C-alpha cells in the first residue's frame, strides 16, 4: 500500500512510515471485471467463499 | 587468539548480572529514546526484564 | 480543471465576438455573458481555494518546524540525563614486596633479551 | 567526587518522583485538554 | 511577475468589464487577450500539488494538539 502523501508529512522520528510496509488483500475476478473486496482480519476461508 | 580462546573464570555473580541485566534494559532505554528510526506500528514498546 | 475554466472563458469570449459580429439577438448574447459569469464564479471559487490551502500548508510547515524542534528538545534533556548517569557493565590479593622483588629480578633475565 | 555532585545537581533539577504513573498521566492528558 | 494570487483574477474581471464598456479591431481587447494569455501561461506553469484540504485542516489540528503537549511536558519536568 503506497503511503499517504498526508501520512509521509505526519510521520516522524519515533513514529516513521520510512517502513516498508504492505498488506493482505482480496480481488475476485468476475467475467471482464475485477473488484477489490475488503478482508476483515477474522475472516474464515469458508466464510469470505 | 588469546581473546578469542580466553575464556572467563566460571563463576558469575548473579547480583552482578542483575546489575547487568538492570544497566542493559536502560542502555535499550537509551538507544531506543535516541534510536533514530522506530517504525511506527513499534511506536509502543515495554523495556521488559 | 483550471484550464478547462479558462478555456471555457476564452471561447465565450470569442463566441460572444462572433455573435456581435453576425447580428444583435439580445437572448444570445446576454446568455453568453452570464455563462460566462458562472464560469468566472467558478474560477474564482477555485482560485481562492488553491491560495486558501496553500496558505494553510505554510502554516503546516511552520507548525511542522515547531514539532520537530520540541523533539529535539525533549532529545537533548533525555541525552544529558543519560550522560551524567555513564551507564557501565559490572565488572568481569595484597603483596609482599621482597617476595615480589625476588620474584622480578629472577624474570628480569628471563623476559629481557 | 565531580561526577558524583553532578549526579545530585541533575537529579535534583529534574526531580518529579512518583508512584502509580498512570494516574499521573491521565491527569496529565485532562491538564493539557484545559 | 509571476504568482497566482486573488488579486491577479481581480485583474481579469477588471479588464473584463473594461472590454465590455469598451465595445473592427479593439485596443482593450488585445489588452484583455493579453492578459488571459498570462493566466493561461500562469496556469500551464501550475503543478497539482495536492494533499485533501480537509485532512490539511486536521493535521494542522492534531499537530497543534502534538505541540501543546510537548510544551506541557517539557514545563512539568522543569517545575
Amino acid at each position: 500500500q503506497p503511503i499517504s502523501a498526508f501520512e509521509r508529512t505526519l510521520s516522524s522520528k519515533r513514529s516513521s512510515c520510512e517502513y516498508d510496509h504492505f498488506l493482505l488483500l482480496v480481488e475476485w475476478h468476475h467475467d471482464g471485471i475485477v473488484e477489490h473486496v475488503p478482508l476483515d482480519d477474522h475472516m474464515d476461508a469458508q466464510h469470505l467463499l | 587468539t588469546s581473546k578469542l580462546y580466553m575464556l572467563s573464570e566460571s563463576p558469575l555473580s548473579t547480583k552482578q548480572i542483575l546489575q547487568t541485566l538492570h544497566a542493559l534494559n536502560m542502555l535499550i532505554r537509551i538507544r531506543l529514546s535516541l534510536y533514530e528510526i522506530i517504525p511506527t506500528p513499534f511506536q509502543h514498546f515495554t523495556i521488559a526484564n | 480543471e483550471y484550464q478547462r475554466a479558462i478555456d471555457s472563458i476564452e471561447e465565450c469570449l470569442n463566441k460572444q465576438l462572433r455573435l456581435s459580429s453576425e447580428k444583435v439577438d439580445q437572448y444570445v448574447l446576454i446568455e453568453n455573458w452570464t455563462s460566462l459569469v458562472g464560469h468566472l464564479k467558478t474560477l474564482h471559487s477555485l482560485i481562492s481555494n488553491y491560495t486558501n490551502g496553500r496558505e494553510l500548508q505554510n502554516e503546516i510547515s511552520s507548525l511542522l518546524k515547531q514539532d520537530k524542534e520540541l523533539d529535539l528538545q525533549i532529545q537533548d534533556c533525555m541525552r544529558e540525563m543519560t550522560s551524567i548517569y555513564d551507564t557501565h557493565l559490572p565488572k568481569t590479593q595484597k603483596v609482599n614486596a621482597e617476595t615480589l622483588l625476588d620474584y622480578g629480578r629472577k624474570l628480569s633475565k628471563f623476559s629481557s633479551a | 567526587r565531580t561526577h558524583n555532585r553532578q549526579m545530585t545537581e541533575t537529579l535534583e533539577k529534574y526531580k518529579s518522583l512518583d508512584f502509580n504513573m498512570e494516574k499521573e498521566g491521565d491527569v496529565i492528558q485532562q491538564l493539557k485538554s484545559s | 511577475a509571476e504568482l497566482l494570487s486573488q488579486q491577479d483574477f481581480s485583474i481579469l474581471q477588471s479588464r473584463l468589464l473594461e472590454f465590455l464598456a469598451s465595445q473592427t479591431a479593439s485596443k482593450e481587447l488585445t489588452l484583455l487577450r493579453q492578459g488571459i494569455r498570462q493566466l493561461k501561461e500562469k496556469v500551464s506553469k501550475m503543478e497539482p500539488e495536492e494533499m485533501t484540504v480537509k485532512e490539511k485542516k486536521s493535521i494542522i489540528e492534531i499537530l497543534k494538539a502534538r505541540i501543546a503537549l510537548k510544551k506541557a511536558f517539557l514545563k512539568m519536568a522543569l517545575s
